[PDB]
């Protein structure tokens, strides 16, 4: 259909480009305080204080800087495989199989964190949340249904659909405006915070999708899926632009994150270590590895100060 | 300095009282339940002991029992199977009454061959339920096993076809010595089921401590 | 719907604009680095 | 004979140090009886450092006293040590429930505590009476007794040596690996429980054929009534008795890795990941 405004590829354009090189990078500090394994963590709008969720039933905030532990709420459920972290920073929010997501404010009396509400209406389990804001959340289930939620009324504000298979992961604009979330079905879908529509759809994996990132710009976006392929999409063209993938590796992507200049992609495998890809080159541009289990999770600061890695073995590491 | 400490002090307290938090996850006992249809998670959870999983807790023999029943997940399993990887041990609820509806049977097996034979549970054993055994001879004696397997579980008696049925639920695997299967025919009576689980768990806890203890 | 060309440049323009204020693949010096 | 000893030191040191240098790292110390491993890893090497020091190796009196407490306090840790660990083992198999609560860190660390306080509890004896006959050697150091409680402290040093050397020991091999055998015939594998049953007998005869031969000839040694002044032609041949049974006591201090902790199926686990 839109194979006509395919005139040329981005690596002939990006031929030209200078290589980033084969950067180093190494640990700062690892957390280690989780005693299960991790699956869901989230970067702070301050670049100060992480959130992860374990399968403990513990939802531990790191202090990045001083590797301590803010806060540690007792989830009702030890299975949780989501959160998000307000954009305020005052609520954390947290998903996983009891299709619940359980939002705690943590500005209260004496310091107490408390359940701030109760979000149910999922009937598949909880995937990926993302908080828009302050009053708004959008959560990913696994009933192949993504919907938008209100903090103080709890209602179904907006729900998205036209997903064939159930949603994995999406991830916001810095607009805010427009968000994708990927499913199982090789597809992406672009949904609209105001509007709910389809806008495009992305597809072009040959598996299941499981991370989901946007361009710095918000012009574009990445999926991580499990064809052991990274795919770059555009809002514009809405076309397949520069897959990451190389014939040493094989295994799947279970985290996509992208640096604040979006030059090179971070990239979350299941090999028992990370990889960073360069996002214009699809080059394998330094490896960082020392995680003793496979990577579930990756993100990255909004200044770009720092990168952190969760993986299954109960440590998390920050990488710059 | 006086900032710095009252962060790394109330971070203290942070660890210290997860030290039993998450002590008290290993003196429970973490069971998952799994089944083809509604026959899953039935006849355990009918005792009278004490929204996408619904955990049952109750302590026997003064051990701790945490029982998941996954029923209400309608979604795709290979998403969220590797979510309980590392449990103590995997219950499987089968109706033996199930086999001359619309073949049930034959799913049960394609579920309890995904769930043995899966990467994330090498470790952990599996203690399957033949339940519907009360009517199961009833039924056999109204029709045949026959229909169900071409292969006949003897000369269609009682005593030869609950033994043929539970044989070939122990013979999928091809990890029989990485784990055990422990096979037990529910009967009517909550205490007799619940002792059977307690001797099995038993057994996993044996198992588990041995590689810890070097044993093994 | 434009040209992936000009798709393109945009992202290679917004990738080099920023790439002066990059930490990861402009490493900074330790004390200003908080890690 | 100098040969031996660099054996000891080829593979002993440096693998009681791997599996320091393996559960730090690694194993982080989750599970309890980790620790049961470690302190008697430092017990072993403190029973190590002694072997290059007892050949007068090269400060009277100090320096020796501290030696012969090494020795000591060294191998009453390590001896008491691997009592706890078939306490720990004996609890682990034969009351299931009764252990998931029991076994737990806050009371591993109080209870090696309290042994490695026992161990110098009972070797202070020998430090007390510990002065230097010969300070050319400065090497050669001994127990002196008075000679009014010469036989008090000789025999009680003695009686204590032993019944905390073998018999209590051994009595502990014996009422827990039975109840182990017993809580162990039921695991329906036949193909694992035949290197499980007989790895556990061999840990219980290599303690007779390691620790048994220093004390049979150490109650002879001692109780020179019976065979030893009356015929007063094998104590030139004994004098190097107790020298051969020390190394062969000694060597048994570095094969605990290999019976403890190199035994375990997810042991190697972590070594190929430590590795890397």
């Amino acid at each position: 259909a839109r194979k006509a405004c395919a005139d040329a590829t981005l690596s002939q354009i990006t031929n030209n480009i200078d290589p980033v090189g084969r950067i180093q990078m190494r640990t700062r500090r690892t957390l280690r305080g989780h005693l299960a394994k991790i699956y869901a963590m989230h970067w702070g709008t301050d670049s100060r204080l992480l959130v992860s969720a374990s399968q403990d039933g513990k939802l531990i905030i790191w202090d990045s800087y001083t590797t301590n532990k803010v806060h540690a709420i007792p989830l009702r459920s030890s299975w949780v495989m989501t959160c998000a972290y307000a954009p305020s920073g005052n609520y954390v929010a947290c998903g996983g199989l009891d299709n619940i997501c359980s939002i705690y404010n943590l500005k209260t009396r004496e310091g107490n964190v408390r359940v701030s509400r109760e979000l149910a209406g999922h009937t598949g389990y909880l995937s990926c949340c993302r908080f828009l804001d302050d009053n708004q959340i959008v959560t990913s289930s696994g009933d192949t249904t993504c919907a938008l939620w209100d903090i103080e009324t709890g209602q179904q504000t907006t729900t998205f659909t036209g997903h064939t298979g159930d949603v994995m992961s999406l991830s916001l604009a810095p607009d805010t405006r427009l968000f994708v979330s990927g499913a199982c079905d090789a597809s992406a879908k672009l949904w609209d915070v105001r509007e709910g529509m389809c806008r495009q759809t992305f597809t072009g994996h040959e598996s299941d999708i499981n991370a989901i990132c946007f361009f710095p710009n918000g012009n574009a976006f990445a999926t991580g899926s499990d064809d052991a392929t990274c795919r770059l999409f555009d809002l514009r063209a809405d076309q397949e632009l520069m897959t990451y993938s190389h014939d040493n590796i094989i295994c799947g992507i279970t985290s996509v994150s992208f640096s604040k200049s979006g030059r090179l992609l971070l990239a979350g495998y299941d090999d028992f270590n990370c990889n960073v890809w360069d996002a214009l080159k699809a080059d394998r541009a330094g490896v960082l590895a020392g995680h003793d289990n496979r990577v579930s999770c990756l993100g990255v600061t909004d200044d770009g100060m720092a990168v952190a890695t969760g993986s299954w073995d109960s440590f998390l590491k920050i990488w710059n | 300095s006086a900032e710095d400490k009252a962060a790394v002090e109330r971070s203290k307290m942070i660890d210290r009282n997860l030290r039993e938090d998450g002590e008290k996850a290993a003196r429970e006992v973490k069971l998952l339940l799994l089944g083809a249809g509604e026959s899953g998670k039935c006849t355990i959870v009918k005792q009278m002991k004490i929204t996408g999983i619904v955990e049952t807790h109750f302590t026997f023999k003064d051990l701790h029992f945490k029982m998941f029943d996954v029923t209400a997940q309608r979604s795709e399993r290979k998403k969220w199977i590797h979510c309980f990887e590392g449990v103590t041990a995997i219950i499987f609820c089968v109706a033996l009454s199930d086999y001359d509806l619309v073949n049930r049977m034959h799913a049960s097996m394609k579920l309890f061959d995904s769930i043995c034979n899966n990467k994330w549970f090498t470790d952990t054993s599996i203690i399957l339920f033949l339940n519907k055994k009360d009517l199961f001879e009833e039924k056999i004696k109204k029709s045949p096993l026959t229909i169900c397997y071409p292969e006949y579980a003897g000369s269609n008696t009682y005593e030869e076809a609950a033994a043929y049925i539970q044989c070939q639920f122990e013979d999928l695997n091809k990890r029989k010595d990485t784990k055990e299967i422990y096979t037990h025919f529910t009967c009517s009576t909550d205490t007799k089921n619940v002792q059977f689980v307690f001797d099995a768990v038993t057994d996993v806890i044996i198992k588990n401590n041995l590689k810890d203890c070097g044993l093994f | 719907r434009i040209k992936v060309s000009k798709a393109a440049a945009d992202l290679m323009a917004y990738c080099e604009a920023h790439a002066k204020e990059d930490p990861l693949l402009t490493p900074v010096p330790a004390s200003e680095n908080p890690f | 004979l100098p040969p031996l000893y660099s054996l000891v030191f080829i593979f002993g040191f440096v693998g009681n140090m791997l599996v320091i240098l393996i559960l730090i790292n690694c194993k982080r110390l989750k599970s309890m009886t980790d620790i049961y491993l470690l302190n008697l890893a430092i017990s072993d090497l403190f029973f190590l450092l002694t072997v290059p020091f007892w050949a007068h190796y090269a400060f009277g009196n100090t320096m020796c006293q501290l030696l012969t407490g090494l020795y000591f306090i060294g191998f009453f840790s390590g001896i008491f040590f691997i009592i706890l660990l078939t306490i720990d083992r004996y609890l682990a198999v034969v009351h299931a429930v009764f252990a998931l609560k029991a076994r737990t860190v806050t009371f591993g660390v109080v209870t090696s505590v309290i042994t490695w306080v026992v161990a110098v509890f009972a070797s202070l004896p020998n430090i007390i009476f510990t002065r230097s006959q010969k300070e050319g050697l400065h090497y050669t150091c001994s127990s002196h007794f008075p000679y009014s409680q010469y036989q008090f402290w000789k025999n009680f040093q003695t009686l204590k040596i032993v019944i905390l050397g073998l018999v209590l020991p051994l009595l502990v091999m014996v009422i827990c690996y039975s109840g182990i055998l017993k809580t162990l015939l039921r695991c329906r594998n036949e193909k694992k429980r035949h290197r499980a049953v007989r790895l556990i007998f061999t840990i219980m005869i290599v303690y007779f054929l390691f620790w048994a031969p220093y004390n049979i000839v150490l109650l002879l040694n001692t109780f020179q009534e019976f065979f030893g002044l009356n015929n007063c032609s094998s104590s030139n041949r004994l004098d190097q008795a107790m020298q051969v049974t020390e190394t062969l006591g000694m060597t048994h201090c570095c094969i605990n890795p290999i019976i403890y902790a190199f035994v375990g199926e997810k042991f190697r686990n972590y070594l190929l990941v430590f590795f890397q």
